[PDB]
């Protein structure tokens, strides 16, 4: 089980320094290079650079596109690679990935989940969670729809799971919309059997990492 | 830098079709051209490396060819789970550069939405705001019209909607429309309705509730 | 390792 995981998404102020960590396990990470690639929301991919392996002393190559603002580190005692990008601007808002170089199949054979970093001077705001209860007005051929409304947060993203990860089938976690206030709202809905509404419990687990706000809400 | 240009930028095909995407480099890249598949919200995944080598576990329906400046990626028989954006990537020299990507979408038969409506929660009402949610589940095609009615008066400028990406199993779309009013405004009317019109519906479907 | 010529 090769695993890569970027540190949590969140805000960076303009002209300040973005910092991320890429925590790895399941392979001899000191035998492979590690790349960083980013993807500006709604745009394509950009290779930022790579850090080499133990044999090469972890020397680096960066894209001239970020020329001089980026450094890439390793802390072998922590199974971690780090990315630092200084003096950020609006252009640096993106989902940042660490991607293993690989050996035969290369480059980028394994990727982390990615971490959205938003450049902004605004303050973070954790969401409110309200239930969308199943009812007669949400009844279709024996199935029932239910969900949770996740409102008034900034910035993206928010993570929603159901029953701590045990419920994944039939879930629709809609793209957020931007409200007039500048805050985002989303709904996450699940269609289940109407017959077991009385015996099964459904809980939406909402995690707005940028604000370290975790909310659990039972949908009755 | 080597610039990579992909074509087309997007396309729609039926399950079973042969799909061919092209990638051109501004200058030679020998064989060092890889292809990645990415689904909305998920990281890219390596499918093919160095023109035509399938990554372990990748289905045999994917393949690639070409050399020098001109390359192709082919899905022999498109499957529903294959909808994504596909990127080419040259790595003969630094900086490594990606194509702009090709979004592969599926056309299928018409599927009507199942419509659900949700009144505002007591919790939210407590707060001072009243959101009413209309859900349209699993329809195709993506084009659909929602119309909010509050005692038969067509509403304007108090709702927001968003549509999902295409489903990887049934190739459908879902849409959520949210009407937001103040509690005060919410407690002025009785019948809150969501009118859905869609190609898979003989006549518009309504879902409403009396406050 | 890498088989990529741009790695080194």
């Amino acid at each position: 089980q090769v695993q890569l995981q970027e540190s949590g998404p969140g805000l960076v102020r303009p002209s300040q320094t973005l910092s991320l960590t890429c925590t790895v396990s399941g392979f001899t990470f000191t035998d492979f290079y590690m790349n960083w690639v980013r993807q500006p929301p709604g745009r394509g991919l950009e290779w930022i650079g790579f850090i080499r392996d133990k044999a090469k002393g972890y020397t680096t190559e960066y894209n001239p596109s970020v020329k001089g603002r980026v450094t890439m580190l390793v802390d072998t005692s922590k199974n971690q690679f780090s990315l630092r990008l200084s003096s950020v601007t609006a252009a640096d808002t993106a989902v940042y990935y660490c991607a293993r170089e690989g050996h035969t199949a290369a480059p980028f054979d394994y990727w982390g989940q990615g971490s959205l970093v938003t450049v902004s001077s605004a303050s973070t705001k954790g969401p409110s969670v309200f239930p969308l209860a199943p009812s007669s007005k949400s009844t279709s051929g024996g199935t029932a729809a239910l969900g949770c409304l996740v409102k008034d947060y900034f910035p993206e993203p928010v993570t929603v799971s159901w029953n701590s990860g045990a419920l994944t089938s039939g879930v629709h976690t809609f793209p957020a919309v931007l409200q007039s206030s500048g805050l985002y709202s989303l709904s996450s809905v699940v269609t289940v059997p109407s017959s077991s509404l009385g015996t099964q419990t459904y809980i939406c687990n909402v995690n707005h990492k940028p604000s370290n706000t975790k909310v659990d809400k039972k949908v009755e | 830098d080597i610039q990579m240009t992909q074509s087309p930028s997007s396309l729609s095909a039926s399950v079973g079709d042969r799909v061919t995407i092209t990638c051109k480099a501004s200058q030679n890249i020998d064989k060092y051209l890889n292809w990645y598949q990415q689904k909305p919200g998920k990281a890219p995944k390596l499918l093919i490396y160095n023109t035509n080598n399938l990554q372990t576990g990748v289905p045999s329906r994917f393949s690639g060819s070409g050399s020098g400046t001109d390359f192709t990626f082919t899905i022999s028989s498109l499957q529903p789970e294959d909808i994504a954006t596909y990127y080419c990537l040259q790595h003969i020299s630094r900086p490594r550069t990606f194509g702009q990507g090709t979004k592969v979408e599926i056309k299928r038969t018409v599927a009507a939405p199942s419509v659900f409506i949700f009144p505002p929660s007591d919790e939210q009402l407590k707060s001072g705001t009243a959101s009413v949610v209309c859900l349209l589940n699993n329809f195709y095609p993506r084009e659909a019209k929602v119309q909010w009615k509050v005692d038969n008066a067509l509403q304007s400028g108090n709702s927001q909607e968003s549509v999902t990406e295409q489903d990887s199993k049934d190739s459908t779309y879902s849409l959520s429309s949210t009407l937001t009013l103040s509690k005060a405004d919410y407690e002025k009317h009785k019948v809150y309705a969501c009118e859905v019109t869609h190609q898979g519906l003989s006549s518009p479907v309504t879902k409403s509730f009396n406050r | 390792g890498t088989s990529s010529p741009s790695a080194d």
